[PDB]
């Protein structure tokens, strides 16, 4: 009896926090490096309100509750505000799992990322050449209309592939780091962020940065088809046929898991609808009622 | 050996036909971009 009243009081105060947090902006977002299941949890400020996630999921963090728990939501359609385990809590669980594992004879858990993952287009070949520049332009043009009022499309000329620790902690790096901050700031609005990033032709180029892009592969499946497209643009472009064929072949060797969206449709309208369908789903995931 | 080549020719014919169809899709794609480049920059490049 004097345990229910203590629990009830503590949980009423926790609940009031969640409700107050609902109307606050996202403080910051994280991408998870670990998974977490709230099954057999027992210490969550309000029972059943702990947030489970897989590795490489995205969370929006609104508030801190205590040293064990933050307040926020999994970036997933339908998912509501709840309690997110703090990194120190997750660390206590990783060592606990370890002690158990070594009984057989017998990486930080969160990375800080933009609140909206920036969209980056790669393929069908190298940027700076007509076939790739023009195919990607049609897609950018479609997005500006389909997501009008909900989207930011910005060009990035800086080589943002340089924005990793082995470079930063040891294009000018000042400019690069400036651009990374510009991109984080743009995503704070929670508009869709689309980058026309000049130097990014391969998903590996951004994997060690903190941008966590949505990577869209514009894929021409057929080498012969690409060759004939390039030649159709005239002598100047066709002179650079080999280098463009190499780059496309390189991209096509990538496992599909390196990409978030693979646009291999040969009709522009089908590619556009495939992309819009993905981004509409992401919009819903990042903006709950 | 001989019938390998006969079969190979048919496979090359079939493939060549799919290639024309795919290529048509992508040319229309590029034309869409060309159309807007003309609207904005007065250039086909």
């Amino acid at each position: 009896e004097d345990r229910e009243a203590v629990r009830r009081e503590a949980e009423r105060q926790a609940q009031a926090q969640l409700e107050k947090a609902k109307t606050k902006p996202v403080a910051f977002a994280v991408r998870t490096n670990v998974s977490y299941s709230a099954a057999h949890e027992d210490d969550v400020p309000v029972p059943g309100m702990a947030i489970s996630f897989e590795a490489k999921d995205f969370l929006h963090v609104k508030e801190k509750f205590n040293n064990d728990w933050w307040i926020g939501r999994l970036v997933k359609e339908g998912c509501e505000i709840g309690f997110i385990p703090s990194p120190v809590k997750l660390e206590n669980m990783r060592l606990q799992h370890e002690q158990r594992a070594k009984e057989f004879k017998l990486t930080p858990p969160y990375d800080v990322v933009p609140s909206m993952r920036p969209v980056v287009l790669v393929g069908p070949s190298l940027k700076g050449y007509e076939v790739t520049d023009m195919m990607q332009k049609a897609l950018f043009d479609f997005l500006k209309h389909r997501f009008e009022g909900r989207i930011s499309i910005t060009r990035v000329t800086a080589d943002i592939s340089l924005a990793k620790r082995s470079v930063l902690n040891n294009s000018s790096l000042a400019e690069v780091q400036s651009e990374i901050e510009r991109i984080f700031e743009l995503a704070r609005t929670l508009q869709l962020v689309v980058l026309d990033a000049d130097t990014i032709n391969h998903p590996a180029q951004l994997s060690k940065t903190s941008l966590a892009p949505i990577v869209v592969y514009v894929k021409i499946s057929s080498p012969k088809v690409l060759q004939r497209l390039i030649k159709s643009r005239g002598k100047s472009q066709a002179k650079h046929l080999n280098v463009q064929m190499v780059a496309a072949d390189k991209l096509a060797q990538c496992p599909p898991e390196l990409f978030d969206v693979i646009l291999d449709e040969n009709q522009l309208e089908d590619a556009c609808e495939h992309l819009a369908d993905y981004l509409e789903a992401y919009w819903k995931a990042t903006h709950p009622p | 050996r001989e019938r390998v080549e006969n079969r190979r020719a048919f496979l090359k014919l079939r493939r060549q036909q799919q290639i024309e169809r795919e290529l048509n899709g992508y040319l229309e794609w590029i034309f869409k971009a060309e159309e807007v480049m003309l609207a904005e920059e007065d250039k086909n490049a």
